């Protein structure tokens, strides 16, 4: 699994620069590959899985300890039942060998998360995923996120439903809805946003993958077919990320400064409105506006922390 | 005049974007992008959104319209900002959660379809094709909800963009195969 | 006029610390001194004037290049006509020897300002003061401010009248009235606020002197009778100022930070009010509140600079 | 009880302040100044203003009143801030300049007397005597308009002020000769 002479060498050279902490993959091209190698479609998806395993060894060797992969889209439920069942049994086959290979998970501290609208999967596939996810919680050496029956819109809209659920239960006031609150309700709320997003084959589209989370991720479209993915593709991807890093860091940084600035700007407006309605003057040495602003944010942080605490509790799917 | 020329150009491509987005990552030159937008109208693209992460075009909006009408002498345009993306998604959230608070809508009643009906783009199609100009390999916050299937074609600069350069990009999009998950 | 061995020495020691740029004197005790030395009241005021001349030589030697002195209060117009005429002829006598000693003024760059409600003085005394003040403008080696027919309340209320005059003429909107605008309309608007205020004899009151300007000046009450003022009194006064300086600097500094902070706090409230009335939302990426704040202050600075430019023009009393 | 004792104390001085100010320059100890104020009432001072440059007493106002009523078991109080000084003078300016703008008052109509009628202290006499506690030799912004004739007596700290200490200060003010310019 360890890298060769050249791979070890180039790794050492880029590791001297900014490395990505989190890489996201759209493993695309499995069927086209199968047509080139004249193997059935299922063998292309099997070979596609082998590559997902190898490239994780590459990231683990490069220090990239968080990886998100697009494994099955809700849109893919429109394929042939032959193809789809073929995919479903492949997921059954691999999620089963994961428990046969337990303890090795405990040895390497590999945490497995499966994100998406998993209620659409076969009940047995759900039970397998659940056992795998639960058995691997409290592991922190490295993290794999597997997006199964996922689209970003379904994740984003679910993230707003959980916040409306909080509104509905008294946990949350609609003025509390914020960008970061939505961030903490996505399936990926445990991970940081990907530094890089990688889509294989010639496609220059995102196909409903982490649209929210990759708004400032560095986008890499490589023409290679996913079953053909080599270390140097992954390398070139990182190479592109380092070249964009300065630009993306400040763009990312100044997006956050502007939103915080606007947050305050929008916040102090209402505190002005409340004082104007109360008639209590805008600014004063008693620093009422100053003190009433610390009250607004503190009472908001309290409600949000209380909202999140319950969500993660409800997110406990011991049965699942 | 030369309008029929550009009509037959756009009409000749296997596919033409219904909604096109222009992402400028690079000060931006109003004369240049004001002529990218009139090209889209001439070839037959219905909607053009222009975007930038620093919000330069949204501030200097009217100044961009003046350059657009000026170059229309050589012859449905939104100027977006990061506000148009995540901020608008978080706006629709607050609009829906208060319907849930009014006991009018249920939290379970929001789906992918209804949330789309709730965004500011409720009066436009999603962008079919995005032209990204500049060195940045990121969307930089362009309409994250809406770019789920958009084709993203990059060009190194809008610095002195030629018609051939712009039209070479439309040829790439015309040749793109959208499988839509099937 | 130059300092003695010990005076030179102690001067050098304090000059190693923070020195005051501006000292203000309430020359009090002239009559009590005259009763002790059994000389007529006029001789006490004459001897009182001699001391004002000597102590200025001390400040000029100590580098203190700005001095304000309380020479005649509006309240003193209630004394006997004998006393008051005695004072008035003393001022005539000295303001006349100032022009006899012109050119020496031009040599030492001494600028003389006479502050107060000078219309109450005898017409001839007014003409003398005016000639002296005009002849000494454009001098900048050192500055003496002589408060003749002055009370702080009469100066403060006059300072508000000039601002109402500006309101009355379209130069100024009543929202433009500010602490610093009032600062630029006082008689002393050419000088900085005194670092030290010195009142002699045993009195622990300010008797309507620079109340506005000395709100953070270091207050020194010395029991010496003003005609008896020695270098070491002035020294001890400075000594007290250095000991207070750290405390007074930060108190002075944090007063200015709080007022600026409240200024913004009070300013952005109205910009919120205007946007709320216009309905244009509080904060936005178009940064309207940000841009409309730069418009409010800039259009205020313009009106105020235009108000001040006319005031200093009207303040031209070539005839006087 | 001991109330007649303090009545005869204040009654025995040649002069007693009608309005007394307490300037704290030094965290300040509420228990201590809350007992300075009740001393003034017991001896017969009508108005007591307490002041501090950091505005501590104006913020923790109610907490100071609680300490005052508590020590009244051992038996007309304003808590001021820098706002009370220059800021209020600049408030009255804006009030008058708009009367001038309404063509109701003339700019020449404001004098020393009318400006005094316009300040927040229009319902109180000027402070006859100010007790300054602490190391600072400045008024630090205490009512600049109002202290034109006030006697300013300093004490090194309110840290553990005794009745004898406080009453020694009233004896100094009783002996002060206000000549009022004559
Ligand atoms: C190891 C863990 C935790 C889970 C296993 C994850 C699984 C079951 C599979 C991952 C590998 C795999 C089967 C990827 C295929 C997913 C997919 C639909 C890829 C899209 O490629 P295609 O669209 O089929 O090929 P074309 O683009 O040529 O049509
Ligand atoms: C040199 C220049 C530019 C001007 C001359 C300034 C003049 C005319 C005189 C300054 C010296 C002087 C006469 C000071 C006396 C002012 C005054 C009324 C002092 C108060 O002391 P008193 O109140 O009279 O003494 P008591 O306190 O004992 O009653
Ligand atoms: C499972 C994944 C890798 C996500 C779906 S990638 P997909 O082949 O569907 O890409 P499309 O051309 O949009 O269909
Ligand atoms: C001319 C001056 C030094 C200002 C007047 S000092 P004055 O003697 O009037 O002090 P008061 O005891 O208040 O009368
Ligand atoms: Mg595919
Ligand atoms: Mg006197």
């Amino acid at each position: 699994g360890e890298l060769s002479l050249w791979e070890r060498f180039c790794a050492n050279i880029i590791k001297a620069g900014p490395m990505p902490k989190h890489i996201a993959f759209i493993m695309d091209g499995n069927r086209r590959y199968a047509k080139k190698c004249q193997v059935e479609r299922q063998e292309g998806h099997s070979q596609g899985f082998n590559k997902l395993a190898e490239t994780l060894r590459w990231c683990l060797n490069l220090g990239i300890l968080e990886v998100t992969v697009y494994a099955f889209s809700i849109e893919n439920f429109k394929r042939s039942k032959s193809e789809v069942d073929g995919l479903m049994d492949l997921a059954r086959q691999k999620f089963s060998r994961l428990m046969e290979e337990k303890e090795k998970l405990q040895k390497h501290g590999v945490c497995i998360r499966v994100l998406g609208d998993l209620h659409l999967l076969p009940l047995d596939l759900q039970e397998l995923i659940a056992q795998a996810v639960q058995a691997t919680k409290n592991y922190n050496k490295c993290f794999l996120n597997v997006c199964f029956a996922y689209t970003s819109r379904h994740e984003i809209s679910n993230a707003v439903r959980e916040m409306a659920w909080g509104v509905e239960q008294g946990l949350l006031d609609p003025s509390d809805i914020s960008e970061s609150l939505l961030d903490k309700c996505l399936y990926t709320n445990r991970s940081p946003h990907p530094d890089i997003l990688i889509r294989t084959s010639g496609e220059v589209r995102l196909s409903d993958f982490l649209l929210w989370q990759t708004s400032h991720s560095c986008l890499v479209f490589q023409p290679v077919l996913w079953p053909e993915y080599t270390f140097w593709n992954l390398f070139e991807a990182i190479l592109q990320f380092q070249m964009n890093h300065s630009v993306l860091q400040k763009a990312r940084d100044m997006y956050a400064e502007e939103r915080k600035r606007q947050q305050l700007e929008r916040d102090q407006a209402t505190v002005t409105e409340q004082l104007l309605r109360e008639g209590l003057q805008a600014s004063g040495d008693a620093q009422l506006r100053r003190t009433r602003l610390h009250k607004l944010s503190a009472r908001r942080e309290e409600r949000v922390q209380g909202f999140l605490q319950a969500l993660e509790l409800k997110r406990a799917d011991w049965l699942a | 005049h030369h309008r029929m020329r550009w009509r037959a150009d756009g009409r000749s491509l296997e596919k033409l974007p219904v909604h096109m987005g222009l992402v400028i990552t690079e000060e931006p030159s109003f004369s240049d992008i004001a002529s990218l937008v009139v090209w889209c109208m001439a070839v037959g693209i219905s909607y053009i959104s222009v975007y930038d992460h620093q919000g330069i075009f949204k501030r200097n909006n009217s100044r961009l319209m003046d350059e657009i009408l000026k170059q229309q002498q050589e012859l449905a345009v939104k100027v977006l900002s990061p506000e148009d993306g995540k901020a608008d998604i978080v706006r629709a959230a607050q609009d829906f959660c208060q319907l849930v608070a009014q006991k009018q809508k249920r939290p379970t009643d929001l789906d992918v379809d209804t949330l789309a009906s709730l965004l500011s783009s409720n009066g436009c199609p999603d962008p079919d094709l995005v032209l990204k100009f500049g060195p940045v390999d990121s969307t930089l916050g362009f309409l994250p909800w809406h770019i789920r299937l958009t084709e993203i074609v990059s060009l190194p600069s809008h610095l002195n963009i030629s018609y051939e350069d712009f039209f070479s990009a439309l040829r790439q999009y015309a040749a793109c195969e959208q499988r839509l998950g099937k």
